[PDB]
């Protein structure tokens, strides 16, 4: 009564959009790392159900094309979606390997008046991308815009930062979360256990001073109207 | 090489 109904014959969709290299005139290097992320990101994901299809290095009209086609589809039978993008990024914006596309731009094709098989439905869409520049140091009827969920690797204005022999940071500990309690927890439990995680588990090193010993916090932004298992 | 996104 209080959980979203996860009776139908599919799970749902999962795109996962894993950016690794970028055109030169972006002048952004290669996401070393995404690969083993997107990797365990795809078994994890089809492990809780999903059906999971990996794009790889794409255009900001061929992100924009994929999850419009997407939106198009026929969710009848799909009891959610799911969409995660792997790539460089700005403020509200994430880069294609030609340059820069408004993540609103994305999401709003899975909007209620959009979608109708969506509809009551929940849109998932979990981003790893940094959303600006700043560093964290550290201490010691129904709307359209509802039943979206977000899960930001970080929050605003902040770095997501990537280990190129581990992965980055969210994505790991997701991935690890999801392992061990994808199915018997609410989907904001296990994202608050990422939260903790990414928060106390990471802590980068690095030569220049200015990103030792530095941190991360992630971000989850709900507009859900029930709660959400895997099972 | 060793950091961001």
């Amino acid at each position: 009564t209080y959980q979203y109904n996860m009776n139908f014959e599919k799970l749902g969709k999962c795109i996962i959009i894993n950016n690794k290299n970028f055109d030169k005139v972006t002048g952004m290097g290669v996401r070393n790392g995404t690969d083993k992320d997107a990797e365990a990101l795809f078994k994890c994901f089809r492990s809780l159900g999903f059906d999971v299809i990996v794009y790889n290095d794409c255009s900001c009209a061929k992100m924009q094309d994929l999850l419009k086609k997407a939106s198009e589809e026929d969710h009848t039978n799909a009891a959610c979606f799911a969409c995660i993008l792997l790539s460089h990024g700005e403020e509200n914006v994430i880069y294609g390997k030609d340059g820069v596309t408004p993540i609103k731009d994305l999401t709003a094709h899975f909007r209620g008046d959009r979608c109708k098989t969506l509809l009551e439905k929940p849109k998932l869409f979990f981003i790893q991308a940094c959303r600006g520049t700043e560093l964290d140091d550290g201490i010691q009827k129904i709307p359209v815009e509802a039943d979206f969920l977000f899960a930001y690797s970080t929050v605003p204005g902040y770095y997501s930062w990537r280990s190129p022999g581990r992965g980055s940071w969210f994505v790991q500990a997701l991935c690890s979360i999801l392992e061990e309690h994808g199915k018997d927890l609410e989907i904001m439990q296990i994202l608050t256990r990422v939260n903790d995680r990414v928060a106390r588990h990471f802590e980068s090193q690095s030569d220049d001073p200015h990103f030792h010993e530095k941190k991360q916090i992630p971000c989850v932004v709900s507009m859900l109207t029930k709660e959400l298992y895997f099972s | 090489x060793d950091x961001x996104x």
